[PDB]
């Protein structure tokens, strides 16, 4: 294996290298943002508008948060190469958790022409104790996907959230009619920096993380995570999770 | 309502000029760099330009002068707004047609004081 | 040129240190961010109802965060740009003299803290004029300056890192001299290069990512100059960089 | 001269806070976690302390219970500034002393406030 093991770990290398030539050209953006209306707003004290005091901070704010999201893409990472992944357990409402979830991708969707829904399959005050953060950032990364890679030129594309009661815990369903996922790359999107072949003639954008990131956090509250697709009709991505 | 020609490399410059102009009742186009603002003069005739220095492609001061050797774009108003400290800088472009050169950061309070100079 | 197992050795030698550099800076980064959000945070919601001078304040530590956050992003930029091989240079007559007095400061007390005695010293008057990037340049005598403190010797009466300007025709000639473990032979080269670090009986105890001298080497081939080791294990290392005029 | 003392674990709300509170004519001591707040306590008696809930090492209700235990400290005013928004974690505050809680990010003109009702009484 060794003649291949190289070869594998010097094309892993490279995508490494790629990832943080790409986010530290993205920090610089927010950055220089943050810095200019602050100098701004300091060297025109008492001067300006309340109505424009309030606008250029708003700036700060989005850029910081903007920021912010980008830092946490880069210790993401930085915790899964390491193995470092860490989840704090507590009791949640998972109906208005993946509701909240729902809210907060609806204006990228409708950027797309896509439909957000989400259906409960049981009465709602379904309860887990779980990292409350890390499984709605699993949530999001499976919408996101949804909306991105959806059908270029189709009547009806939607997004829908299926949540359930399967053995003895929790299981959600993210449903898409999209694209599909070729058979030979079934096993292989979970994998780091891993998009697929075609990258949807190379228009979508993405580091090939957000599923990696998924099936760890998914892991680490003693789930799994798996996904069924037909080549050109649509993806349905399944997670399953204990209770306590 | 009047129109402007905002011409600035960089990004949060251009927003945080364009609100304070829109505030008021301007609207506002946008250029990248000193070519892109010549590619849109093409287009149409604004009402006043506000110009940076330092830019890629083509800097402040070639605007300047293809701007004064124009049959339509020689009689419009230039506010040069530049982070250059040295003031030889604001001779030169004084000299090159610029109706007033201020200095970053921009203060919406001066500038808008300007603009309303210049336009009535 | 090397057999395909040093060759993987050597690689996942790099990863773990491209792994243990990511996570740092990671973590550095995060610190200035929490200042800079907690202070938009306060002023935004305070907005009608602060005092002007508290208003001024809060203005200013976002700034001066900002530009903390800044010098951390070309951290990391730099070493992004050094796997990539290119990387950028701004030169403007600056003075010398000041420049490396300025990196003095920016470390004795980091050289405090191990007991070593920063010196300066010229052999032609102040200013000494040089067409460079001052920014960078300071970052190659940090870098230098930096690696004299965390190489000298453990335990010894006068520990000293010394800068020497001397000034020539061609150009300037920078040397900075430490009497500290000094650099074997086979490892004259090779310290210079990225990632790579002296596995020593030595330096084992001391913490780095082998970055220092390779970025260090870059700037000043940018500059169109030359750098190289003069040292002798045990004695001490002598550091050579040489930026000629234009 | 009027002495307040400033715990929170959070380097950046110390420097806020302790500017506020400098700049209306206090004198501002500082702790990092809840047990250097009580280390100090014991060298000097405070008029005023501002003081956080989620901290390592010692936590705030901790701090508040410990307080009003000891006999020279349960007579000093205690704001809590907390991230903790609950209805829940403000009455059990409440109820271990504190004689008010106040939800961040902070607000300097309320702070300054009740600050001056608290020393002024
Ligand atoms: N709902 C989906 N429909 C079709 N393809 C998908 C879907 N979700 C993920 N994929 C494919 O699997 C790859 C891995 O997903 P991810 O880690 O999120 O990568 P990216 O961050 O680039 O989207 C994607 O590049 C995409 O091609
Ligand atoms: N003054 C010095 N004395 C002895 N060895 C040195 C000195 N400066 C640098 N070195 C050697 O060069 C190697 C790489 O240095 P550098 O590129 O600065 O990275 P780091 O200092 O983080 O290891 C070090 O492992 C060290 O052995
Ligand atoms: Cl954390
Ligand atoms: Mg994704
Ligand atoms: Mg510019
Ligand atoms: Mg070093
Ligand atoms: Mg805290």
């Amino acid at each position: 294996t060794e003649s291949k093991e190289l070869e594998r770990l010097k094309r892993i290398d490279r995508m490494k290298t790629e990832f943080i030539a790409n986010i530290s050209h993205e920090l610089r953006t927010p950055l220089t943002a943050i810095k200019a209306y602050a100098e701004t707003i300091y060297n025109s004290l008492g001067e300006l508008d309340l109505s424009t005091l309030k606008e250029f901070l708003e700036v700060i704010i989005d850029q910081s948060n903007h920021l912010e999201n980008l830092l946490n893409e880069l210790l993401d990472f930085s915790r899964l190469e390491r193995k470092s992944l860490q989840i704090n357990r507590e009791k949640v409402d998972l109906c208005d958790l993946v509701e909240s979830a729902v809210n907060a991708i609806k204006e990228f969707a409708s950027s797309h022409n896509v439909n957000v829904l989400f259906e409960s399959n049981v009465p709602c005050p379904v309860e887990a104790y779980i990292d409350p953060t890390r499984i709605r950032q699993v949530l999001l990364n499976l919408l996101n996907n949804g909306v991105k890679y959806s059908k270029k030129d189709a009547p009806d594309k939607y997004v829908k959230v299926i949540l359930d009661e399967k053995d003895g815990g929790v299981l959600i369903i993210v449903e898409d009619n999209g694209i599909g996922i070729p058979d030979h790359a079934k096993d292989r999107i979970f994998e780091q920096f891993y998009r697929v072949d075609s990258s949807l003639t190379y228009e979508v954008p993405g580091t090939g993380l957000g599923l990696a990131i998924t099936k760890e956090i998914v892991e680490l509250h003693g789930g799994r995570i798996w996904v069924e697709s037909e080549v050109g009709k649509g993806s349905r991505f399944f997670v399953w999770i204990p209770k306590d | 309502s009047k129109k402007v020609l905002l011409v600035d490399d960089s990004a949060p410059i251009r927003k945080m000029v364009s609100f304070v102009l829109k505030k008021e009742g301007y609207e506002v186009i946008e250029a990248e760099n000193g070519q892109i603002a010549l590619e849109k003069l093409s287009e149409f005739t604004p009402d006043l330009i506000v110009l940076d220095i330092m830019m890629p492609v083509m800097d402040g001061f070639t605007v300047l002068k293809k701007l004064q050797e124009k049959e339509e774009w020689k009689r419009i108003p230039v506010i040069v707004l530049t982070a250059k400290g040295g003031e030889e800088d604001e001779s030169l472009a004084l000299s090159l047609g610029a109706r007033k050169v201020m200095r970053k950061p921009f203060s919406p309070s001066q500038f808008i004081e300007e603009v309303k100079h210049l336009l009535n």
